[PDB]
């Protein structure tokens, strides 16, 4: 019928517009992501050498650096979106993370759900596994004070052992505007990796117990800045 | 601890009575159910008849 | 397969038994405004608590209507049907197990208490006994219902490793 | 040693009085549902002899 | 303006243009769905789908449609009812409650019964 | 179920209410793809592309054409495959493994084939 | 600008000569999934291997069959172009 074609025809010339705004609102995203990405990497680098410095001085008896001696449980960060639209994003988080769930569970450790993002937590509203905590309004603008408390919350489940034997993140990867994919990585217990070639106040071992921590939220807050900036 | 043993004494002790009402009651209806459906079948064969 | 939105009886409740006014007295109103609720809310991220409460309901009287063909059931069996799903009696029952529950029920008042359907033959009217005892039925039947209910972050040192 | 026991067996029991009262709670809704179960099954059951009678008449 | 007085008109006038852009909104919501929208649009499609329902009536024709009896609305209590819904005096109650009921006195009675 | 028995009618039921929500999706498909379904929804649209792709067949004229031979399907066999299908037994075979094929033990020979 | 998959021959393949037959005998197919892989990969960030190299063939093989006005090509010179895409040399 001509008039529910004429219909049609407005319709989809009304939608045309608003993905046409929402794509270019997203490439002018992608740029302010990128930006608060390289405004927070010196800081990341400069930790991580101060890291190195403190770990080389320690006796790196530290509980974050040391296997569990039974691998009870793994606690997952599962990165998503809160805002829709974004297409596979999703997808290939989910995706990722049932990956990690048949790896983790064929070495024999049940994964514990920890999520970001209110897209995942439908997902695992769906799939029946609980999770044990959430946070949902920040993704496609993730702050230090958010970042801050999830990784609180991570490290406090692990320090526990009721608590987890190892602990993973799960997001996307931003490495170009047309290349991207989910990865996961354990941040706890965290590798030491001995390498080829300053004083402490008060002593190595109190700053690299008080810095371990902050070290966790940086890189759990390196991660929420390139999944927002995947996301876009 | 001698109240929550209690309480799981009591608890199996109830569950089985009440049980026991339950499949009395379902006996009951199953019996009504298949008397029903022989009416119904008495009242078919009248149909075709 | 009745659209429900678009169907309508204009005589409406002059064309029923003052029972079945009383059960159904707005369900072609209920269930169309549940499937225009149910087109905008189809990609809602969530709902407001009556708005969940209402699409919950359209789904057990949908499923409620849902009827196989050469099973007529008598007025006096529909205002009992319909009875479960306007008091929201159904609201507990999982949308999947609504028919199994609507016919295990209409054999249960059928077999132990036919005086709910003899009188609601004989006043045309659900009397507020009635409707006390088909209540009371209804929750006694509720409680025998068998439902369907890597790589590795590393710290680097800058020594060698031990022997 | 028996000031130590007294302490094991406050904790003890204290514990197994939240775990018996689970299962007072867990026992009692089990036996229903075995109960509702085997109601059902002999509700169906009843039904499909009914319905073989109403086709063998 | 002139005959109905610009108390009506503007009332009219502004109930028209919420179910206007509610119209316009319709073919979005339906695909990309009402989460995607601005906070302005998104509260105006709350408003326009209470309105929607409030411009329906219990008529004293429709008692065998309905069961319930029929209403009349004074001219004076419907502009003040959409004029109170038109900027949003009413976005705190459920969506149902205006469907198929006579005026404020109804709508709160109704309100408080769900 | 009169004449084609109970379980091939609640079978062929079941299929068609698949395809029936997948085809009233069809208009969201078409514009975002499927990832932004819900997941109840993705879920439906995984298995309804496999059975709309399972109703697919390599027939006994189509020899002359695509040089592979024909396929007798038996309606048990057809029933089985299909019950297996709607109740998602088959969701992790990918949808290029069900095209032109005859049968349970024909879609294992493709699958392991991909 | 020959539309795979929508154009098709239903008296051909019986006519068609031995070698050309035995050359382009998947070359259709080929085709048709080429189009539907690279309207999938188009908005894609990456792929694999085996399918980056089947796109990267089909659209060599599409390269490989456009030819210039009033240029028609002998069937003993066609069955050896279509060797060249089908047989991989022009990966």
């Amino acid at each position: 019928t001509l008039r529910e074609l004429r219909g049609r025809i407005r319709s989809a010339g009304s939608i045309k517009k608003i993905t046409k705004a929402q794509e270019l609102i997203a490439t002018s995203r992608i740029a302010k992501a990128q930006a608060r990405v390289e405004a927070a990497r010196p800081y990341a680098a400069e930790i991580t050498n101060m890291l190195t410095e403190l770990a080389g001085a320690s006796a790196l008896d530290h509980p974050l650096l040391v296997e569990r001696k039974q691998p009870k449980r793994a606690g997952v960060l599962v990165v998503s979106s809160d805002r829709g639209l974004c297409g596979a994003y999703n997808a290939n988080v989910l995706r990722r993370a049932e990956e990690l769930f048949s790896l983790l569970r064929d070495e024999g450790k049940d994964p514990v759900l920890y999520v970001v993002g209110r897209k995942a937590l439908g997902y695992f509203s769906f799939r029946q596994r609980t999770v044990v905590e959430s946070w949902t309004g920040f993704s496609e603008r993730p702050t230090y004070e958010n970042a801050r408390e999830i990784a609180d919350t991570l490290v406090n489940a692990f320090m526990a052992g009721l608590g987890v034997d190892e602990l993973h993140i799960v997001f996307t990867e931003f490495r170009s505007m047309l290349s991207q994919t989910a990865v996961a990585r354990r941040a706890a217990p965290m590798e030491v990796e001995y390498v080829g070639e300053y004083s402490f106040e008060p002593d190595p071992e109190t700053l690299f117990d008080a810095l371990l921590p902050r070290y966790i939220a940086t890189r759990v807050y390196a991660a929420l800045l390139e999944a927002a900036a995947s996301e876009s | 601890l001698a109240d929550a043993d209690a309480m799981h004494a009591k608890a199996l002790a109830d569950a089985k009575a009440e049980s026991e009402k339950v499949t009395e009651e379902a006996k009951q209806d199953s019996e009504r159910i298949a008397a029903q459906l022989s009416e119904q079948a008495g009242s078919e064969a009248e149909r075709i008849k | 397969a009745i659209n429900v939105g678009v169907s309508v009886s204009r005589v409406g409740g002059a064309a029923q038994i003052k029972a079945m006014k009383e059960v159904a007295g707005s369900l072609r109103l209920d269930l169309s405004q549940y499937r225009e609720l149910e087109a905008f809310a189809a990609f809602a991220s969530d709902l407001d608590a009556a708005s969940k409460a209402q699409l919950d309901r359209g789904a057990r009287l949908v499923e409620l209507l849902k009827q196989p063909q050469y099973s007529p059931l008598a007025v006096e069996e529909q205002v009992v049907a319909i009875f479960l799903g306007t008091q929201g009696h159904l609201d507990s029952v999982p949308v999947e197990d609504v028919q199994r529950f609507e016919s295990e029920l209409l054999e249960h008042v059928k077999a132990s208490h036919s005086d709910i359907f003899d009188g609601i033959r004989e006043t045309k009217k659900l009397s507020e006994e009635a409707e006390e005892k088909l209540v009371s039925v209804i929750n006694e039947f509720k409680k025998g219902f068998q439902a369907s209910d890597l790589e590795k972050e590393s710290v680097k040192v800058r020594k060698p490793a031990p022997k | 040693a028996e000031r130590e026991a007294m302490l094991a067996k406050t904790a003890a029991d204290n514990r197994k009085s939240a775990e018996q009262v689970a299962a007072a709670q867990a026992d009692y809704e089990k036996e229903m549902a075995e109960a509702r179960a085997q109601a059902s099954a002999l509700r169906d059951e009843a039904r499909a002899a009914g319905r073989s009678v109403v086709d063998e008449k | 303006p002139a005959i109905v007085g610009d108390e009506h008109y503007r009332v009219a006038q502004e109930v028209i243009r919420i179910l206007q852009r509610y119209k316009d909104l319709q073919d979005i919501i339906a695909i990309l769905g009402i989460d995607e929208l601005s906070e302005e649009d998104k509260q105006l499609v709350n408003r326009a789908r209470r309105i929607e329902r409030f411009l329906s009536q219990n008529m004293m024709a429709a008692e065998q449609f309905t069961g319930q009896p029929g209403s009349t609305v004074p001219l004076k209590e419907t502009i003040e009812a959409f004029d109170k819904l038109t900027k949003g005096e009413f976005d705190h109650l459920p969506e149902q409650a205006f469907f198929l009921i006579g005026g404020l006195d109804d709508l709160a009675k109704k309100a408080e019964s769900l």
